[PDB]
């Protein structure tokens, strides 16, 4: 119902990630750490 | 089929056996718009009678197969356990799995256990009879007179005690259902009559016969097919609106703050008083003579207006201001011009006896108020009016008399002064937040959360999870007297109306 | 496992420190004064109010000269500071019944010296 | 006894409540949280007498409250075996009797009085007396009892007291 979907100061709020938000992006063998390091969130179409 | 109730029956029974206490249902703060001070039971006055005792309430039992009526959460907050316990429909009685189930439940949770069904006195006086016998090993017999004696009227289902007895006793010395209150099998079709003064003269009728009677020809006069009091209801005014008041050459007045009442003039004797809560007052030395004979009395007369207080130092003296009439001898005045009806007033009605008060056949210090016309004017007059005591100004179209919503008939009256039913559950902070920073929450209708917050003060604890009338000033709620059997606030929309008025006041 | 009679206290009451009956009334009369000023603070615990209260009727020594007075009598004897409280709190005013409300104080001192004390209370005891 | 003794409580402040002075925000918490407690292992917290110190501020990985270790003069009450006390009668019952000790309610079972104190109910004020009329117990009366035990429960120290050894009774 939308009676409790106010908001006051102290909630929190799981939204969905959008541009701007960190990542950590790696591959498997993580031989060095160059293999597993933060990026950063673009939206874009297509699944990949 | 047939009909149930509920305004009139006490809110709670006194304990039986020492461990149930048997309530009629609570409702929620939703239905305020529709239940007030006399007729409001509310969660939390229950949690709250027993906080002022001392006493703690373990379990509730909801028999009543809803949750339109309160809001669990509201019992669920304060630590006692909720439970709705289905009952068999179709008005038989519960079964004996119902039975089951319910002494298996209260076999569990010294603190009482509260049952509740719509009305408290069938469903739950049977289940507690049932736990009486089994788990007390009471005698049924014992145990009817005991909830008899303790629900006031007691169990009334005939085929309720038959069961009873047939399963715990002898069903042939089971007791016929009891004389109900004659008095309260009746609202099937307020007390004060003027809030702060005592009227002579003026009598309530709670007479069943007549009661009807005046409420039908109330009805009949102004054509009013719904039921309740078929007065006009001015609404609020703010938009650009003043030049739809002047668009059907409207009049204005001021509007003091009075009661509304119409007033039917049926005979010799017969002088009636309608508030806007349809209860009827009986006059008796008010005389209405005919204008043509002044020996003979009025009959089929329909009036409308407010009733004032005047203050002539040192006392207050009660007035009642006709600013309408709806019929006259049965011709429907109401039908005519506005402009019509108010000389209807002044030449018909205070006329006539304005004669007689010259005559001495007419002594106004006899007569319980004084009656007068309310005065009308142009709106280029109003400007000035602008420029007896009056909070507003009333707007009034030329047209024929509408009963009901008038959307056309505008209310212009000072506000600064809006106040709101508010329940007043004060929390000290525990928790994420632990700080002494105990604030008091207040709440209102069909809404879960707080709808404000209050200051908490020395005075304010005294009424806790009461009703506490609120004014609102300086961008706060202010605490101004108790509404001190009103159970919890009003309702979220009724709330919010007020806040629209405060906010864009007219 | 405890027992008060034989001073049978548990390790977290080994440090523990006594106070007299007028000490707690005339400290917490001091925190209701606080209460009163510093405004935006609530009212204290219904456990203030009664222990104030109660301590409030069962006030022996009117004055804090009398408290310090009684404490510098008292402190310089050789008791513990139960048994010295419990003296200063029961006042009582035979050796005899010192020694039976309080059945640790056995051969502590002399009854006689015992009883001097005593006198020293009843001598110390502001009347009303 | 009434006890004068230093306690050491961890109070959580969350960012949202830091305010300008810091420090009167924890002196207000501290005067709220234990203030009117009762913990089994050191009595009825009556008040807090003296924060003596703040210890240094921890914040809690991940979380965002900041933590403080606190050290406070307190005065406290605690209950014991076998200590005679004095108290108020608060009510006089055939099967026992409610008596009160600061907060604590005392509660002295008929079986542990003698056989001189037998109950009234006859007496306009239900109470204990003897048939000579002498030591007559009733409520809102100063008496003393030695303290049988105490049930040390979630704050709840009340106790049971005893008349039954000599000089036990009213005053
Ligand atoms: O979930 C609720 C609600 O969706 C449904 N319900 C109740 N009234 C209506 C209605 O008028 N129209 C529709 N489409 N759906 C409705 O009933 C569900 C709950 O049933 P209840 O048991 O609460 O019905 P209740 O016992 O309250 O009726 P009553 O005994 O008060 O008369």
């Amino acid at each position: 119902k939308p009676s409790d979907l106010h908001l006051q100061t102290g909630y929190k709020v799981e939204r969905h990630m959008c541009d701007g938000d960190i990542v950590i992006f790696n591959r498997q063998p993580t031989l060095h750490k160059m293999s597993m390091m933060g990026h950063r969130v673009r939206i874009l179409p297509w699944s990949t | 089929k047939i009909p149930p109730r509920w305004l009139n029956c006490p809110r709670r029974g006194q304990p039986v056996a020492g461990r149930f206490l048997p309530l009629k249902t609570m409702l929620g703060p939703r239905y305020d718009s529709q239940v007030a001070e006399e007729n409001r039971f509310h969660p939390s006055m229950l949690s709250n009678y027993l906080k002022s005792l001392k006493v703690k309430m373990g379990l509730l039992v909801d028999l009543t197969n809803t949750s339109r009526f309160y809001d669990r959460n509201d019992i669920e907050k304060e630590g006692i356990k909720y439970i709705k316990l289905q009952c068999k429909g179709h008005g038989e009685c519960p079964t004996t799995e119902n039975t089951e189930t319910f002494i298996r439940l209260c076999e569990r949770f010294p603190e009482l256990i509260g049952v509740h069904c719509t009305h408290g006195f069938n469903r739950t006086g049977f289940l507690i009879c049932a736990f009486l016998v089994e788990k007390m090993d009471w005698s049924i017999e014992a145990a009817v007179a005991t909830f008899a004696q303790a629900r006031p009227p007691g169990i009334y289902k005939g085929d309720y005690l038959k069961e009873l007895f047939r399963r715990y006793g002898d069903i042939e010395e089971a007791p016929p259902p009891p004389l109900l209150p004659d008095w309260c099998f009746e609202d099937d079709e307020g007390a004060i009559f003027l809030e702060g003064v005592t009227v002579k003269g003026v009598t309530q009728v709670t007479t069943q016969p007549k009661l009807g009677e005046v409420q039908q020809k109330c009805h009949q006069f102004c054509g009013w097919e719904g039921s309740g009091f078929p007065g006009a209801q001015p609404v609020s005014m703010d938009k650009q609106n003043i030049k739809l008041l002047d668009l059907k050459p409207y009049k204005v007045s001021w509007k003091a703050d009075g009661t509304r009442y119409m007033m039917l003039i049926d005979g010799t004797n017969e002088v009636f008083m309608i508030d806007r809560d349809n209860s009827v007052f009986h006059v008796s030395n008010l005389e209405f003579p005919f204008r043509k004979d002044l020996r003979m009395h009025l009959s089929n007369t329909l009036l409308d207006g407010e009733m004032i207080i005047d203050r002539v130092n040192g006392q207050a003296v009660p007035r009642y201001l006709i600013y309408d009439i709806i019929k006259f001898n049965s011709q429907p005045v109401g039908d005519c011009d506005f402009n019509v009806r108010l000389q209807c007033i002044e030449r018909e009605i205070i006329s006539p006896r304005h004669e007689k008060m010259k005559t001495g056949l007419i002594d106004k210090t006899q007569e319980p108020f004084s009656v007068r016309n309310k005065p009308f004017f142009d709106i280029c007059t109003s400007r000035k009016l602008l420029e007896h005591e009056m909070d507003g100004l009333i707007f009034q179209p030329t047209g024929k008399y509408k009963p009901g919503r008038c959307d056309d008939i505008l209310k212009w009256k000072p506000p600064s002064l809006n106040s709101v039913d508010f329940r007043l559950k004060i929390t000290r902070m525990g928790g994420e937040g632990l700080l002494p920073q105990n604030v008091g929450l207040l709440y209102v209708g069909g809404y879960e959360r707080p709808f404000a917050q209050i200051k908490v003060t020395k005075e304010l604890k005294q009424y806790d999870n009461k009703i506490i009338e609120c004014k609102f000033e300086n961008n706060s709620w202010v605490f101004m007297r108790q509404r001190t059997d009103k159970s919890f606030p009003n309702a979220y929309n009724t709330a919010m109306a007020v806040c629209n008025s405060i906010s864009n006041p007219v | 496992e405890e027992d008060a009679s034989q001073l049978i206290f548990p390790k977290e009451f080994e440090t523990a420190e006594t106070l007299l009956n007028s000490e707690v009334h005339m400290l917490l009369e001091h925190r209701k004064q606080q209460n009163e000023s510093a405004e935006d603070e609530q009212e204290l615990s219904e456990v203030f109010m009664k222990t104030l209260n109660y301590t409030a009727r069962f006030s022996r020594f009117k004055n804090r000269e009398t408290i310090a007075s009684v404490r510098s009598l008292l402190l310089q004897k050789k008791l513990h500071k139960f048994e010295l409280a419990c003296l200063a709190n029961l006042c009582p005013e035979t050796a005899e019944e010192s020694k039976a409300l309080i059945p640790s104080l056995e051969g502590r001192f002399e009854d006689e010296e015992l009883q001097q004390i005593l006198d020293d209370i009843q001598t110390k005891r502001s009347f009303q | 006894m009434f006890y004068h003794i230093s306690l050491e409580h961890e109070i959580l402040l969350h960012p949202r409540y830091f305010g300008p002075n810091l420090l009167n925000t924890v002196k207000q918490k501290l005067f709220t949280e234990v203030e009117g407690t009762c913990t089994g292992k050191y009595g009825f917290v009556i008040a807090v007498t003296t924060i003596d110190n703040i210890g240094a501020g921890v914040i809690q990985p991940g979380r965002g409250f900041v933590l403080y270790p606190v050290k406070y003069k307190a005065i406290v009450f605690r209950p014991f075996k076998g200590e005679v006390v004095d108290a108020v009668v608060t009510q006089v019952n055939k099967v026992g009797l409610f008596t009160e000790i600061g907060p604590m309610s005392c509660f002295i079972s008929r079986h542990s009085i003698p056989s001189e104190m037998e109950f009234d109910p006859n007496s306009n004020p239900p109470c204990y007396k003897t048939m000579d009329e002498d030591i007559v117990i009733q409520q809102d009366d100063e008496i003393r009892l030695k303290i049988v035990g105490t049930r040390v429960d979630k704050n709840d120290i009340f106790a049971i007291g005893s008349l039954m050894d000599d000089y036990l009774g009213l005053v």
